[PDB]
């Protein structure tokens, strides 16, 4: 509903390996 | 919760999987993405609890790894739980291989009298306080 | 650039990832080109001093890591804004770097692909010499259904002595401009999977251009898998991410 659209939120580290 | 009792269907499918041909779908292009919602890389806690409720439910102890089943294994948890389909990759053979990821309880092992090399979904709990590839290959890690 | 002493009421990072669709399709219904170039683009309103690091899903990256057999991206004649350390992505393949303040652009990239082109787009036309001239053009949406490209344009030359248009369209609105002698079929929202059709006629060498938008898409499969953040205070801080897709320079040929 906003310009190219909505944002989501992100990730802070590759919990997948270590972190 | 419940919808991650959808699994039976998934693990359905995880199961069984002058010339006839392979029926070419007709490919549409790009990678969407649902609006809001929020993808990250999978996480020891979802790991070390995906773990406990597949080796509860079954059907993954000592079903037979092909990189087929464990895709749709992969996406299921990709569109219903939002984690990218990079975690479950597997240490190199030949050997037992371990999971890069460290929560993530299924190692593969191998197996003879049944049947390069073949293996199974093997559920192990050291796994999630022992990070068994890590040492095994620092290499990867950091 | 970065300066000390900035400071938010609150710690946030906006990431673009913008896609740019270059296509040219010879005459004939053949693909001479076919190429995706991106950028990721920032928005960044962070307090003091931090650091940062940029996880993609990136081919050599993940082949590295003994997560090679994973969907990747392997991304071409990337260029870096200058705040990357470069002996970091050298090696690593780590994005490592101290933002500046608010807008600026991260990186950029490129692909090569053969697939299917976004919009397809055939026009035939039969023409009546020194008489008139008529226009049958088909765009077909070709992305997966539940997308939705916006604001798609398309522009076909017409003879720059053509006269007294006439054209019907079951969905969109088409237009004639005489100063670039073409006609101008617009859709506003154009869900992917769908075979849309115009007929134009008037009476009595530029290819045809389309341009697009896609919202909550990428043609490359590019995840940004995460942003991490240090800064020395305890920091909350959240990242935000978008892609889009987008035209760039996007022609099928005519003749």
């Amino acid at each position: 509903d906003r310009k190219g659209g909505s944002y989501s939120q992100a990730a802070g580290s590759d919990s997948a390996q270590g972190s | 919760k419940s919808s991650v009792i959808g699994w039976p269907a998934v693990r359905e499918r995880m199961r069984r999987a002058c010339a006839w041909l392979e029926a070419q779908e007709e490919e549409e292009v790009g990678f969407p993405v649902t609006p809001q919602v929020p993808l990250r890389p999978m996480t020891y806690k979802a790991a070390v609890d995906l773990s406990h409720f597949l080796k509860e439910k079954g059907g993954l102890e000592g079903l037979i790894h092909s990189q087929r089943r464990q895709d749709i294994l992969d996406l299921w948890i990709y569109h219903t739980q939002g984690y990218f389909p990079d975690w479950q990759n597997y240490t190199p053979g030949p050997g037992v291989r371990y999971p890069l990821t460290f929560g993530w309880c299924y190692k593969l092992v191998p197996v003879e009298p049944d049947k390069r090399e073949v293996l199974e979904w093997r559920f192990d709990s050291r796994l999630a306080f022992h990070h068994v590839a890590r040492e095994l290959h620092p290499e990867y890690f950091k | 650039w970065r300066s000390e002493g900035i400071k938010y009421r609150k710690n946030e990072v906006f990431l673009d990832v913008i896609e740019a669709v270059n296509l040219l399709v010879s005459a004939n219904g053949n693909v001479l080109r076919s190429e995706i170039v991106g950028s990721i683009k920032m928005r960044v309103f962070l307090s003091g001093m931090p650091e940062l690091r940029l996880g993609l899903n990136d081919k050599v990256l993940f082949d590295n890591t003994g997560r090679g057999k994973s969907k990747s991206v392997e991304l071409e004649d990337v260029k870096f804004h200058q705040c990357v350390r470069l002996s970091r992505f050298e090696n690593d393949r780590t994005i490592s770097f101290i933002p500046p303040d608010g807008e600026f652009e991260l990186m950029s990239y490129r692909l090569n692909t053969h697939v299917k082109p976004l919009i397809w787009i055939e026009s035939v036309i039969e023409k009546h010499s020194h008489s008139r001239i008529e226009y049958m053009v088909k765009a077909k949406s070709q992305f997966k259904r539940r997308s939705t490209a916006n604001n798609v344009e398309i522009h076909i030359p017409v003879p720059n002595d053509a006269d007294s248009p006439k054209f019907k369209t079951t969905v969109g609105s088409v237009k004639w401009v005489p100063e670039n002698s073409e006609i101008v079929w617009s859709v506003k929202s154009f869900p992917g999977g769908k075979e849309y059709l115009m007929r134009a006629h008037f009476g009595l060498k530029p290819p045809i251009s389309v341009k697009f938008e896609i919202p909550y898409f990428t043609t490359s499969g590019i995840q940004v898998r995460y942003l991490k953040i240090i800064e020395k205070s305890g920091y909350q801080a959240l990242p935000w991410v978008r892609y889009i897709t987008q035209n760039g320079d996007y022609q099928l040929r005519t003749q």
